[PDB]
RNA sequence: AGCCAGGAUGUUGGCUUAGAAGCAGCCAUCAUUUAAAGAAAGCGUAAUAGCUCACUGGUCGAGUCGGCCUGCGCGGAAGAU
């Protein structure tokens, strides 16, 4: 397939432990570990990773071509990083870093200050523009979305809370 | 008082919509929230407010510690303002005389008879914070009519020499007509503003622009509601020339044997057009 | 989601997936062209 | 010339010196002043009588530059010039009216010779039959 | 199937020209170059600038694609101690 035409080659500076099904990449940054199904055969060959999907879980293709997908962002993402900003189009809206809080000027007639875990250190440039860094590539997305689905984008005036390379489409009012 | 209300932004952005040149006075301090002190330059005091109350501080302190660079590289553009406002002061900005409160403001009311720069100030009208003290810019940046151009009444059609006429009480009366506004009680009423000259109660005030004659009644003035009679009118008060048979837009209320005006410039034009119907057949006699 | 018997591709782009079960259709900017039953 | 930035060939008669409103956007594409494109094309313009749609095309350039190349107007107005009318091409194989031999053609295509590389002059011969036909207009020599 | 990737360019494609300027719609429906391009599919839109389909022109470097017939499966499927 082009997933079996497709393994992830290890560099040095981020380590493996195979014990069999459960492997805990020892990386830069973190720890980034994945106990992922049986439908897989793992072989850290020579340098460059090569799998395999085991016999009765024929549809482990599938599940194993996650894993080929899975570990080749771990080993980039514990090392490099994602830079994933966001950015506020709110009237009076703030953003601003404080340890590891975000404040959220969010129009409410109270502050919403939600504390957010470990694989983020969030920075903030400015009120309008808010950095996230992390190593695992979904808490890089599920902290982000949570405070998108806090005010999604507004179809009328483009107003509410959105992603540095997400384009709304924002419409036209056409009767008063 | 509010949320997204940058001073620094709106002044700095005029200069880019508006094109004009604003150089602004009294600055800001506090997070728009926890806010008590608006930052006037020239004195470079900070003013204390009301906790709440409506009215009862004017406390002038030194500027605080939390602004003590924003009030440096603001105040020297300040003092940039009267060196290329007269040419005099050009020479000693450079040179380093001492450009005080008093000596600033002689250049920069001279720079309101032109109009190219405007004075700005930030505060809150609601919440009591700034307007005890806009009022003294008024009678320092603002101009009266004694110091303007004052009344000039050219001629009728024999040749166009504009006179520059007296601000004072010496000169043949003068004033204009607006805000002409109806009552139920004596019919036509006026918000007219004399501009020098004193009335007497009781006078053959015509409208020389449209031949018609019309006499003085009981002239009113008012908090702009309550009615308060104005026996003998000042030089420069507002009130109500009442009485006039006919009055159009901006014509003259002045005496014969005097000068006259006859100027009515931008008649507009009430465009949206809708048709009134009466209800009953009654109502259309009226 | 509106919800039909029927599910017809309609959009230029329309994504068919099954969450679930129960079919919905993706279009990209047009959410008027959702369905959810069949 | 240039890539997938800008290019568009789109210029009609040039007796009128304000950008008219469609061709305006050829224009507003990469921040030009328009008082320039104007200032540009009239030391040249004054060497024609106007009246037919002369083309230009537009390419442009990193900063605030742009350019432009001058041609001699197509041979497709210069049918429907020394024919009268503008527009003929209300039925094409059902209207048969008007001559003009190929000793028209090619005298129109010498100054299509001395501009371009491309619509060479047996090539677009039967073109300039094509566009006869469209039209519904006759060619014989 | 994606990243580079030109969207080779005669033309204004008429009519009726107010814009119906490939993108409102009826008749033509040729193509100057054909290793890549149609007098044309939508969005941007009064018109177009923006973004593509067109051939994938160069890279990956193997399989892949749209329908016909049947074995079964899912949705369709909401009722009253």
């Amino acid at each position: 397939s082009r997933v079996a035409k497709a393994p992830v080659v290890v560099p040095a500076g981020v380590d493996v432990k195979i014990n069999g099904q459960v492997i805990t990449i020892k990386g830069k940054n973190g720890e980034l570990t994945r106990t992922l199904n049986d439908a897989v055969e793992v072989k850290h060959a020579d340098n460059t990773l090569t799998f395999g999907p085991r016999d009765g879980y024929a549809d482990g293709w599938a599940q194993a071509g996650t894993a080929r997908a899975l570990l080749n962002s771990m080993v980039i993402g514990v090392t490099e990083g994602f830079t994933k900003k966001l950015q506020l189009v709110g009237v009076g809206y703030r953003a601003a870093v404080k340890g590891n809080v975000i404040n959220l000027s969010l129009g409410f007639s109270h502050p919403v200050d939600h504390q957010l875990p470990a694989g983020i250190t969030a920075e903030c440039p400015t009120q309008t523009e808010i950095v996230l860094k992390g190593a695992d590539k979904q808490v890089i997305g599920q902290v982000a979305a949570d405070l998108r689905a806090y005010r999604r984008p507004e179809p009328y005036k483009g107003k509410g809370v959105r992603y540095a390379d997400e384009v709304v489409r924002t419409k036209e009012a056409k009767k008063k | 008082d509010r949320m997204g209300a940058n001073f620094l932004k709106v002044v700095n952005q005029i200069k880019t919509r508006l094109g004009a040149n604003p150089v602004p006075l009294q600055l800001a301090i506090g997070a728009e929230e926890h806010f008590t002190g608006v930052v006037d330059l020239v004195k470079m005091k900070a003013i204390n407010w009301n906790d709440a109350d409506q009215g009862v501080t004017f406390e002038y302190e030194d500027i605080p510690a939390d602004m003590v660079e924003l009030a440096n590289e603001w105040h020297q553009n300040l003092i940039e303002s009267a060196a290329e406002a007269s040419e005099e002061l050009m020479e000693k900005y450079l040179g380093g005389e001492e450009l005080t409160e008093a000596e600033i403001k002689g250049a920069l009311r001279q720079r309101v008879l032109n109009n190219e720069i405007i004075l700005v100030t930030c505060g809150s009208a609601f919440k009591n914070k700034g307007v005890q003290a806009m009022l003294d810019a008024v009678i320092d940046y603002l101009p009266s009519p004694v110091d303007v151009p004052a009344i000039n009444g050219i001629l009728d059609d024999g040749k166009d020499t504009p006179a520059e006429r007296h601000a004072s009480d010496d000169e043949p009366f003068s004033a204009l007509a607006f805000k002409i506004a109806t009552d139920p009680f004596v019919g036509n009423l006026t918000f007219f503003r004399v501009y020098s000259g004193v009335v007497n109660s009781g006078d053959t005030v015509l409208n020389s622009v449209k031949a018609a004659r019309e006499r003085f009644g009981r002239i009113v003035q008012m908090h702009a509601n309550k009615r308060e009679e104005i026996k003998e009118v000042r030089a420069g008060d507002i009130a109500a020339a009442i009485g006039l048979k006919d009055v159009t837009t901006g014509d003259t209320l002045c005496d014969p044997d005097a000068p006259i005006i006859l100027e009515r410039m931008e008649f507009p034009e009430p465009v949206i057009s809708i048709a009134v119907e009466p209800k009953t057949k009654a109502d259309q006699e009226k | 989601m509106k919800v039909r018997a029927s599910v017809k591709k309609l959009c230029r782009n329309c994504k068919i997936v099954k969450r679930d079960g129960v079919i919905r259709v993706i279009c990209s900017a047009e959410p008027k062209h959702k369905q959810r039953q069949g | 010339a240039k890539k997938v930035q800008a290019y568009v060939k789109l210029q009609v008669a040039a007796g009128m010196a304000n950008p008219s409103p469609p061709v305006g956007p050829a224009l507003g594409q990469q921040g030009v002043n328009i008082m320039e494109f104007c200032k540009a094309f009239n030391a040249k313009t004054d060497s024609i009588e106007k009246g037919l749609p002369i083309p230009v095309v537009i390419t442009v350039y990193a900063d605030r530059s742009f350019t432009f190349v001058t041609k001699t107007p197509p041979a497709a107005v210069l049918l429907k010039k020394a024919a009268g009318i503008k527009s003929g091409s209300g039925k094409p194989n059902k209207d048969k009216v008007g001559k003009i031999s190929r000793a028209q053609l090619q005298e129109i295509a010498q100054t299509k010779a001395a501009d371009m590389t491309g619509a060479d002059i047996e090539a677009m011969t039967r073109s300039i039959e094509g566009t006869a036909r469209s039209m519904g207009l006759v060619v014989e020599d």
